[PDB]
């Protein structure tokens, strides 16, 4: 038998005073898996703002570039 | 990308 | 009286909590992997304005030394 249906014979067939564990430890379990989710999605918004503030602070550098590169053009005719 | 913080959202 | 065969409400909640906690890992999961490709890009996005800050450098030096 896998796992899975010894499993779920436990469940099926268990005394109460194990289902009652069982219903403990499960809500330890997802009040954590809940924190380290939620603790996920706070570090992908913090990582997807700060790629954005590298996108704003590079097309800023590219404007800069250009003012320069368009006034040595112009220059080489000298 | 839109699509990123609607899912992060989503899961707050 | 004896509602207290009860065993049926147990069953039902390690159920329910099995099922939110297998949801709750996918999108932990889904969630850590949307952050890993982020940093991913942020990468390759730093590692490109490095490089135009010394091509700006090159040609900011080259002009000034346009110099007369």
């Amino acid at each position: 038998p896998s796992e899975e249906e010894e499993y779920a014979r436990l469940v099926m067939e268990a005394q109460p005073e194990w289902l009652r564990a069982e219903v403990k430890r499960l809500s330890h379990e997802l009040a954590e898996t809940t924190r380290e989710k939620i603790q996920a999605a706070e570090y992908g918004l913090a990582v997807l703002e700060e790629k954005h503030q590298l996108k704003l602070q590079f097309e800023e550098l590219e404007v800069d570039y250009e003012a320069i590169r368009s006034e040595m053009e112009q220059l080489k005719e000298a | 990308e839109g699509v990123l913080a609607n899912f992060f959202n989503s899961l707050l």
